[PDB]
């Protein structure tokens, strides 16, 4: 009915190419990797880890999401599967290194969000 | 090359002569807001300015050297012949 | 020095003459002197004249008239007063 | 072709007079938000622009070669006859 | 210095009048002139001067009217002053 499609799309690229940083695709085997790939990094501290109540001792883990570029993904051959790790190479980021758990079902045209655990 | 610019030139003018159908009507974006809770504000659209570039286009692709055409960039001051 | 401001007097005079007018515009010069008559056959790279004009600009495209305007100091007392004081020392009459 | 471009015109009218009628009742939507919260916001139409476009559309389709009448590149100043 | 002068004085005065007016209009051309104008017929891209119109311009069309105005610097002390200052080489009256 309406252009809001390609708006959204238009939207969503645009904020990528202002916030996105610059990654590292390593897959789990390391037989492939693919560097200067961009995503969004999104991280929320948490605690975590004790099973029930029983007072067992949480450990401090973030509860993230990285969105990617669907376009890029195809472009660079990058297949995301579980276990495969995203290494973020700009300075200052530590040389993160984020596994990828699951993904987050795709709405909308432009990008894929995949739920991930820091490893270092 | 030419036409390479050319075509170059004509697709700007296609995204072009749409925005402007957009803007004049009211429907150019301005703001987007995704349910994503994502934003995007623009620089709004201006008609005249969009009216130039829009004509800059269509001269460049009349003429023979479209990427020199559309910069204008060695300009000279019109003189006149008299009767 | 007199001399030196007779003839930059004159120079200035010349080019604020010279440049009859300015179109500011976003368009391109080949548009803009399109719209201004270049090109145009004249009956019933440069402009020719034929008759009175009426040009459509595109707003935003202020066009400005500079009509030559009158030199000052030089054919005014000023002047009189320098080739006066050059008079007295010749021994002659300003006239 | 000219009855393609003359048929595109009278499409991009039809919406632009629609736009006209809404703008002047007080219709056009500047801001929407559903309750998805999504949100899109439009750059307002004015008044005087939507009907000059108006007026080149209608101009174009009366005439014999829209794309061309359109812009109006083929310019030149008016000049006068005298009696 | 001064002949340059003359002409380039006289060229502007001519640029000057031929554009009699000016239209600034986001309308295409062939609308604003038949606006003012043009293929009307007179009767009790030429526009045929009849009489006494009264155009009807819709808003953000402005008509600019540009009345000849009077060159200067031409007919002005300054210019008898240069035609004086020759003269005087010449053995001439600048009369």
């Amino acid at each position: 009915a309406s252009n809001f499609a390609a708006i959204k799309a238009k939207a969503r690229r645009d904020v990528h190419a202002s916030l996105s940083v610059p990654a590292r695709y390593e897959n789990y085997s390391q037989d492939v990797i693919v560097e200067d790939l961009s995503v969004r990094w999104h991280n929320k501290i948490a605690i975590m880890g004790d099973l029930e109540n029983g007072g067992y001792a949480n450990i401090v883990e973030g509860i993230e999401r990285i969105i990617f570029t669907r376009e890029e993904l195809a472009v660079k051959g990058v297949v995301l599967s579980e276990g495969d790790s995203i290494i973020m190479t700009a300075e200052g980021y530590e040389n993160a290194r984020l596994v990828l758990k699951t993904q987050e079902p795709i709405v909308g045209p432009v990008e894929v969000v995949w739920q991930v655990a820091r490893a270092d | 090359t030419p036409e390479e610019c050319r075509a170059q030139y004509r697709l700007m003018l296609k995204e072009a002569m749409d925005a402007y159908h957009q803007l004049n009507l009211g429907g150019s974006v301005r703001v987007v807001v995704d349910q994503n809770s994502e934003r995007v504000e623009y620089t709004a659209a201006n008609r005249q300015s969009l009216w130039a570039y829009i004509v800059r286009l269509q001269n460049a692709i009349n003429s023979d050297n479209p990427c020199a055409a559309f910069m204008g960039l060695p300009s000279s001051p019109a003189g006149f012949l008299f009767p | 020095m007199t001399r030196n401001f007779q003839e930059v007097t004159l120079q200035n005079a010349i080019v604020n003459a010279t440049y009859a007018a300015a179109i500011e515009s976003e368009l391109p010069s080949d548009v803009v002197f399109n719209q201004m008559g270049m090109g145009q056959t004249p009956f019933g790279k440069n402009i020719a004249i034929d008759g009175a004009k009426i040009p459509h600009l595109f707003p935003g495209t202020k066009l400005k008239m500079q009509p030559a305007g009158t030199p000052g100091g030089v054919g005014t007392d000023y002047e009189e007063s320098l080739l006066r004081n050059i008079a007295a020392s010749l021994g002659l009459s300003y006239e």
